[PDB]
């Protein structure tokens, strides 16, 4: 029923950036949290807004160089990747779950497709 | 609380669809094929909603278990629980639980969902005050008093209740998250002093 609508990522350069963006349609929610895990080994939480609300969290490998924001009027979640590191390499997964501490632990969350991130140098 | 001597997965595990996730957690071939308990202490986490599941008789020998996803099953009798106490993430919505004192041991649980379940009576939840995360949605509940000791709540879901006095909740300053649509809720003073909430919701009251 909850479409993501997934864009960005591809190849870039150690130290350069890149922006995912990803924008949820056929939710009821007025609150919800959406953000990225990523998988290399397990998939693992990268970060997330409550779109509607205003908190965010990061992990602590991708603190200080991603950035993520919300538009919420548009659904839509957005995560500026700066400074990226060869550990960066990986798919990247937009996800969302109603509920944020819920939606740290995947197994119960809506999931696109995914998109590859390679980070060269 | 320990299988003596490897034993087949259908005889500790009498119902038959959980036998089926115990095989498919463990990568067995067949519900036929023995365990040990050194095998069923590597078991972390179950998953297993909408499986059908009527008894969870057997998991009692899963020591460290933390994280249980058991929605949409046909439970009543959560007894089997009770001494899972490296527990820390259960969900049992869309179940028929209503004897909640089996969870008054889960002193490692940080979230709990029951949404779903024909509740009214949630005063056995006054047990776990180190609760972080509780999701009581799409209950029949109308006294809350017990909440007011779970100060360490951040996120708490009753909407789709028959909640009017919300009270209880005046002292829960680290509520994040408060989810309190479809109650008969009119008068929020008591909410006035929480600080942190970021995400409240109180959508489609029915006065009365």
């Amino acid at each position: 029923q909850v479409k993501l609508e997934e864009s960005g990522g591809g190849s870039v350069q150690a130290g350069g950036s890149l922006r995912l963006s990803c924008a949820a349609s056929g939710h009821t929610y007025s609150t919800y949290c959406m953000g990225w895990f990523r998988q290399v080994k397990e998939r693992e939480g990268v970060a997330r807004i409550n779109v509607g609300g205003s908190s965010t969290w990061y992990a602590d490998s991708v603190r200080d160089r991603f950035t993520i924001s919300q538009d919420n009027a548009k659904n839509t979640v957005y995560l500026q990747m700066n400074s990226l590191k060869l550990e960066d390499t990986a798919i990247y997964y937009c996800t969302l779950h109603r509920f944020c501490n819920t939606w740290s632990l995947g197994t119960l969350n809506v999931w696109g497709q995914g998109t590859q991130v390679t980070v060269s140098s | 609380e320990t299988i003596t001597v490897s034993t087949p997965i259908k005889q500790i595990f009498p119902d038959d669809a959980f036998a089926e996730t115990i095989k498919d957690n463990l990568k067995k071939k067949s519900v036929t094929d023995a365990v040990t308990q050194n095998e069923l202490n590597s078991i972390d986490q179950i998953i297993a909603n909408n499986s059908d599941i009527k008894s969870v008789q057997g998991i009692q020998y899963l020591p460290n278990v933390t994280k249980l996803f058991l929605n949409g099953n046909k439970l009543t009798d959560i007894k089997p629980l009770v001494n899972l106490k490296n527990l820390g993430w259960l969900f049992l919505d869309e179940n028929k639980i209503k004897d909640l004192s089996s969870l008054k041991d889960l002193k490692k649980l940080k979230s709990l969902s029951l949404e779903h379940n024909g509740i009214s009576d949630i005063n056995g939840l006054v047990h776990l005050p180190q609760l972080e995360s509780l999701y009581l949605g799409n209950n029949k509940i109308t006294d809350i008093t017990v909440l007011s000791r779970l100060t360490k709540l951040d996120t708490l879901s009753l909407e789709d209740n028959q909640i009017s006095d919300i009270v209880p909740l005046a002292g829960l300053t680290k509520l994040q998250n408060l989810y309190l649509s479809k109650n008969h809720i009119s008068d929020l003073r008591a909410l006035a002093g929480l600080k942190n909430l970021d995400v409240l919701e109180l959508f489609s009251q029915e006065a009365l």
